[PDB]
DNA sequence: TAGTTATAGGTGGACGTCTAAGATGGTTTTCACATAAACCTTTGACGAGGTAGTTTTCCGATGTTGAGGGGAATCACGGTGAACATGCCTTTTGATGGAGCAGTTTCCAAATACACTTTTGGTAGAATCTGCAGGTGGATATTGAT
DNA sequence: ATCAATATCCACCTGCAGATTCTACCAAAAGTGTATTTGGAAACTGCTCCATCAAAAGGCATGTTCACCGTGATTCCCCTCAACATCGGAAAACTACCTCGTCAAAGGTTTATGTGAAAACCATCTTAGACGTCCACCTATAACTA
């Protein structure tokens, strides 16, 4: 039997994904989340196929970016693990929670 | 019903990894979803405000982009 | 003479309106003045952009609305938007 | 003759705004109701602050509203603070707020 | 007749820009040299990216410049990255950069 | 007919002027186009504003300059402001 | 002999300065720094009194505002002392050093 | 006339620095800070003044006005109130 | 260190959309001569006001001496996240019937563009305010040792 | 567990400056009113592209179980906080003094506002056709114990 060490095949992913450009959310759950929030905001609305991805591209690139900043927050606390406490600090300094 | 929970915990960590992320808490995945919702809400809100103004019933890519611009998230690649 | 028209006259009017027994430092009035201006530019352009976006060649009250509905935070938008349609509709009737 | 402002029951200069939207190259063509609508939005917001400013000036035991009062207003208020996010007020000071981690024992 | 672009030795549409500055309500009166000047600035910047894009597309062993190449260009470059600060590129990816605190042991 | 004018024709021209044996995606073209568009808007307004600041009733190449010097970072501004004054002087002379 | 405890007459100021609105740099040493950075940038220039103060107001405000953000970066890392490490982070997420 | 300018950046007194810091809600301040700060300030000022002058220059004027300073701060996304 | 799990890759042959050469129709611009209308380069000149220059005053700055206590430095070892699996719901990856909404041609007004014709501003110009900006006690908290 | 004892509000009251508050007057704007100007919102109408429902990979979803990283302290080493000593230098008056940025003129461009006639450049794709997906097949670089 073989076993990978904890937090070390983790890296294989990071590099792999940092190399790739593609969307890390399946369009459909996202599609569902978008259409929901729009109707939960204005009754019966349609969306250009482009418009949905456009949003996803935006959405992800943001999280992507947020996480980067959240990363450093952890490391600053002499920590290794990201937690609500970080995102809080991240968003508060950014100015969206400030 | 919980399409916000449709943003899969792996899809979350995949996005996290891309940020250069080594260790991820269980509490994160919820917090994240929250933030995303907030983000989306804010965008879509403004996005629709345009669709609505155009006297249109279909949300265009332009609407989505003009909203992102307003937000200070200037998007490239959709006629933006 | 130089002549640099402001708003102090009106800001004073709308002060005495809410608070008839309260003054105001010229410094504060300046801040206040930079505000009404800042706010103007913000809305005006956001609406200027609108006509363009919509290939519309005329600025309308309808444009101001959506600009206001975009730029202004929650309840404040609602309250402003209201008073807008309110003074407008008064101007339409009382011609 | 009747002032266009009084034709909307406003203290703010409806005519001025109409000119100010021309002298800004905002569009090829300015509306007739838009300078009215906007002049009111501005009126409202002005009065809205002044409202919160007056009370601020009163809590601090004074007649004339000074800068600090405008900041104590805006920053203590929820929505204005959001609207005036990227904005700094001259002689504004700051909301006294010490972290509940640095406080004694 | 001679194209106004060739009258400045440019590939970018000098006439188009002249019209585009009118159809934008930028000012009461547009200049004659301004649509020229600007058309060139744009030309330069376009070419400037494309330059860094080409090489990026070449380092990754391809002919056609795709989105990723544009991002790999912009974000790896110092100044463009600053200019396109608040900007996100569709299908851009990210610069691979792991923190030198999470890396193994030896 | 619809007619949706872009820049792609020129974008490709200057592309082959820097790398003759190198193409482009359509998706990458869209990004490139959005750039020249955003960058257009950026400097434009910046300079549109500049006239008004200095009470000038006409945009000039001069307003573009200072606008570029403002909008563009360090060395890239220098290199830009160059080709600008360059292509300009070529138009003035070869008129 | 009367002595205040270390880190307790500290707070006096906090409460004292947070309440006031005056500028915490002397006008003149500031004056010079502005004239310097501007002259050793564009020679033989002049500054309207206001244009100088307008700068200072802004400069001060900025830093106080930065310190806020900085403080939270100390408090995040269990710490209670501001050090370069915090400002680095503070600016980093803010976007100017990223 | 004229005299020259040398470490006016050091003219931003260490106390003046901590006074500003206290107003941020600051309890403990390192010795290394005071330099870092000065750095940041310089950077700030540089960036502002740069753009600020770019306006003065454009106006064909030799005197830096409050407006120039403010139009610069606006550009920076530091919208200033109280100077016109 | 030498493995032996796990694919770091890694390097080359056909289908396959989907670059981009082409052409054809425009056709929408783009240009290129018209004509004062008017937006801007002087160009004096007069003062604001910004620089410098001088002085007297006290108000923060600096430069020590301690040393309480906050920063990190490591342990107990709890116990929280990452593997390494199959368990499969559901999200792709493909058709196909009309709500919307662009492209057309229109009087209907809903703003431009002027001529004067009264005001509402707006500095300014003082004209007297009279709110609050420090000055010396003073009663009053709350630290920080008796 | 009660007493020193700064420095806080804060109590008035000096008095000093920065509000308004008349009283205009240029008088810039704003407003009244009329033809002209055109941008719109008016109603049609042929379809692009949006939502319908359904075949089979793709990857989501707990489960099990173990290996390090904080809802544990504790130590202690030296960071920087707190009086206080002591002038240097910021501030806060005025005095030149002359540098430059406005008000007014004043032609001299520099630009716009018509439209015939050729000239890109974009629907419109039309059609080659070409770079790349998409993975075989074994290199082959690291890895966690043999």
């Amino acid at each position: 039997p073989h076993r990978y060490r904890p937090g070390t095949v983790a890296l294989r992913e990071i590099r792999r994904y940092q190399k790739s450009t593609e969307l890390l959310i399946r369009k459909l759950p996202f599609q569902r989340l978008v259409r929901e929030i729009a109707q939960d905001f204005k009754t019966d609305l349609r969306f250009q196929s482009s418009a949905v991805m456009a949003l996803q591209e935006a959405s992800e690139a943001y999280l992507v970016a947020l996480f980067e900043d959240t990363n450093l927050c952890a490391i600053h606390a002499k920590r290794v693990t990201i937690m609500p406490k970080d995102i809080q600090l991240a968003r508060r300094i950014r100015g969206e929670r400030a | 019903r919980d399409n916000i929970q449709g943003i899969t915990k792996p899809a979350i960590r995949r996005l996290a990894r891309r940020g250069g992320v080594k260790r991820i808490s269980g509490l994160i995945y919820e917090e994240t979803r929250g933030v995303l919702k907030v983000f989306l809400e804010n965008v879509i809100r403004d996005a629709v405000t345009y669709t609505e103004h155009a006297k249109r019933k279909t949300v265009t890519a332009m609407d989505v982009v003009y909203a992102l611009k307003r937000q200070g998230r200037t998007l490239y690649g959709f006629g933006g | 003479k130089t002549r640099k028209e402001s708003y102090a006259i009106y800001v004073y009017k709308v002060l005495k309106q809410v608070h008839p027994d309260t003054g105001i430092s010229s410094k504060a009035m300046s801040i206040m003045n930079s505000f009404v201006n800042d706010v103007f530019e913000r809305i005006a352009g956001e609406a200027s952009r609108l006509a363009h976006y919509n290939k519309r060649s005329t600025i309308t009250s309808r444009e101001i609305q959506t600009a206001v509905r975009l730029l202004l935070p929650g309840e404040l938008a609602k309250h402003a938007v209201s008073e807008g349609t309110k003074a407008v509709t008064k101007y339409t009737s009382a011609k | 003759a009747k002032t266009r402002s009084s034709r909307a029951g406003l203290q703010f200069p409806v005519g001025r705004v109409h000119r100010l939207l021309r002298k800004g190259n905002y569009a090829e063509r300015v509306g007739a109701g838009a300078p009215v609508y906007l002049a009111a939005v501005l009126e409202y917001l002005t009065a809205e602050i002044l409202e919160l400013a007056g009370n601020a000036a009163r809590d601090n035991k004074k007649t004339r509203i000074i800068p600090r009062h405008l900041q104590l207003a805006v920053r203590n208020d929820e929505e204005l603070n959001k609207l005036l996010g990227r904005v700094t007020i001259a002689q504004g000071g700051v909301l006294p707020n010490i972290q509940s981690v640095l406080l004694p024992k």
